[PDB]
RNA sequence: UUAAGUUAUUAAGGGCGCACGGUGGAUGCCUUGGCACUAGAAGCCGAUGAAGGACGUUACUAACGACGAUAUGCUUUGGGGA
RNA sequence: CCGAUAGUGAACCAGUACCGUGAGGGAAAGGUGAAAAGCACCCCGGAAGGGGAGUGAAAUAGAACCUGAAACCGUGUGCUU
RNA sequence: CAAUGGUAGGAGAGCGUUCUAAGGGCGUUGAAGCAUGAUCGUAAGGACAUGUGGAGCGCUUAGAAGUGAGAAUGCCGGUGUGAGUAGCGAAAGACGGGUGAGAAUCCCGUCCACCGAUUGACUAAGGUUUCCAGAGGAAGGCUCGUCCGCUCUGGGUUAGUC
RNA sequence: CGCGAGCUGGGUUCAGAACGUCGUGAGACAGUUCGGUCCCUAUCCGUCGUGGGCGUAGGAAAUUUGAGAGGAGCUGUCCUU
RNA sequence: AUGAUGAGGUUAAUAGGUUCGAGGUGGAAGCAUGGUGACAUGUGGAGCUGACGAAUACUAAUCGAUCGAAGACUUAAU
């Protein structure tokens, strides 16, 4: 059966991802709260 | 089902008893004087 | 007669190539159960070859695979030539056997008895 | 008087090797041999490769004849288990113990 | 010799004690790192492009530091002494 | 005040293996020896392992390496059934 | 001379553990830990001996507490039992030769069999080196393995028009 | 009201819908009506079958007695008298 | 089921094969004749035939190994 989580390089990137986060101050939140853990991966 | 209680180790070790192997059915190769199967082809040898 | 873990039809295409490759290599090796049932049908075979006649070539035509022997000096022939123009020489003379069994140890794979089926 | 030959970390089960073990406590080195040779379960060449092993320590270390020697004592215990899964229905994963076993071997001329 | 009576021995395996091994990582000893504070600096950094990164850089080549295409570092002044 | 289940989540390449689409969640893993002197050579083995020899105060200190409990698994037996 | 069963519960006296103060000691002629023993006290518990261990630890008096576990469908680890039991994931193989320490399982050959509106040939997504060639067999392949989508080494993707 | 780790699942007692009836209503009625996931690889005793060990004072082959135990145990019609 | 049980292991009919049958099927193949052809008739109760009956060592039960007694006391009759 159809499963979730059917993958998709365009989608993951424009809903998540970098210039998304930043184009909202909730988004620049979870890059602030992901660097101030010490996070490798923001987005 | 399912087990009620555990099983001891006299308990297991009664049940083991005869989960074993035999010696094999083995005899000195009348040509080569070393042990085959026997009924089988001698496999040091080759004969009969 | 046995069964050989297998179905009737998988069973009897199984025995007529078995019995073919005897015919080819005079000796193979095989498990013993199948070379108890192989037995029997090599040596009907066999039987059939030494009448020789039309009919009977026809009969173990059912049975043979379609198979080339490469002789030396590049001479060809197929399983039914080498039946009735080589085999059925060899045992004019004699009445029954045609083929010897001996035994052989566990193989590792199983621990099935490996037996080697001859000629005779 | 005696020779020692032990195969560490054997990837066969313990409780497996044991049954062969049970054949050649005690035995003769020849007979020991042959037993090994014609018993067709996987832990006989291994043990075969340990009775020889002790047999060459005999003969080679202490030079003492290998036609007086007895399987003086041929034991297996446990070695560092591996633990790996197998994945079970509805997304349950049930453990998989791969033993293995310290395989000693010693053989004796029975003097002192 | 026969009758009547009595009692061994057996251990396929098991039980207890002991001896010797294995597995396993408790305990003890130890400290690389942490925790709570005291005294004294200091209490901002960015369009002169920050904070964080990405990618590179070595004689060979992964990863951490270090350093940017002048890249495992350059100049200068002062310590420094194989 | 804690001495590796404690003390930071992190004494060790740790906000990392890993989980989640995502915010997020989040481990486990310290100790040879004073010195690497880390076992030249011989033997069985394809190898792995081992037995000698040797280094070392010590090698059941041999790299999973200080000590090495208990559960658990074996092999012998004295007394029993 | 009298009293001394005891649950909720009250009261008292103590045993041990870590640390600190001061005094007094023990230790490579072997500390703590661990193991065993047929030892001592009314209990908690205290010694002694001998093995293991290889550098720290008692005693006295007094101070502080992360001070005592058998139970919480407790938490973390290790290991059992069930048990050599269930299973080993839709299906057709046989033999000959080869290679190797080892072959039902790898390579080659012949016959046989299965699909064939497809089990064939492209190509979107998606995945990221799994692609190729030599070498390998510890682990992963639900067995085996000489083999592999695994390990090692070295390679491999060429556009004015797609 | 023996027996669902022996079977079924029509009734009954979840979630859907409807009728009568009650309630302003949400909903309700042991009033009807149609529909509605029955899991488990047997450790122990017990039971049905089959083997090995030792004993039965030497070691064997066969033929046996029967202490005990289980099984069977029903009945119609016709003719004659 | 497997043990077990029973028939046998060469001084042998245990299984296979071979030969001879029983039962089953129902008229093989190849030829010949007839028909334009599908076919039909003849050779000819033909050919084939798991398990059932008999005979025959042609093949395999060819070599060999292991276990298994020496018979306790007492009393009375002897
Ligand atoms: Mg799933």
């Amino acid at each position: 059966v159809k499963r979730t989580y059917q993958p998709n390089k365009r989608k993951h990137s424009k809903v998540h991802g970098f210039r998304k986060r930043m184009s909202t101050k909730n988004g620049r939140k979870v890059l602030a709260r992901r660097r101030r853990k010490g996070r490798k991966v923001l987005s | 089902a399912v087990p009620k209680r555990r099983t001891s180790k006299t308990r297991k070790n009664k049940r083991r008893t005869h989960f074993k192997i035999s010696v094999p059915g083995m005899t000195e190769c009348p040509n080569c004087g070393e042990y085959k199967l026997s009924h089988r082809v001698c496999k040091n040898c080759g004969s009969y | 007669y046995r069964k050989l873990g297998r179905t009737s039809d998988q069973r009897k295409a199984m025995l007529r190539d078995l019995a073919t490759s005897l015919i080819i290599s005079e000796r193979i090796e095989t498990t013993e159960a199948r070379a108890k049932e192989v037995r029997s049908v090599v040596e009907k075979l066999i039987t059939l070859g030494k009448k020789g006649d039309l009919a009977s070539r026809r009969n173990a035509a059912k049975t043979l695979r379609n198979v080339e022997i490469l002789n030396e000096d590049e001479t060809t022939q197929t399983a039914l030539q080498k039946l009735f123009g080589e085999i059925a020489e060899r045992y004019t003379e004699r009445q029954g056997g045609y083929t010897r069994i001996l035994k052989q140890g566990p193989r590792r794979g199983d621990g099935a008895e490996s037996v080697i089926i001859e000629l005779v | 008087m005696e020779a020692k030959a032990v195969a560490r970390t054997i990837r066969i089960a313990p409780r497996k090797v044991r049954l062969v073990l049970d054949l050649i406590r005690g035995k003769n080195a020849a007979e020991a041999i042959a037993i090994l040779k014609l018993t067709n379960k996987a832990s006989s060449p291994v043990i075969e490769k340990v009775l020889m092993s002790a047999l060459a320590n005999a003969e080679h270390n202490y030079d003492m004849n290998t036609d007086e020697l007895v399987v003086k004592e041929a034991y297996a215990n446990e070695g560092p288990t591996l633990k790996r899964f197998r994945p079970r229905a509805q997304g349950r994963a049930s453990a998989i113990n791969k033993r293995t076993s310290h395989i000693t071997i010693v053989v004796s001329d029975g003097k002192e």
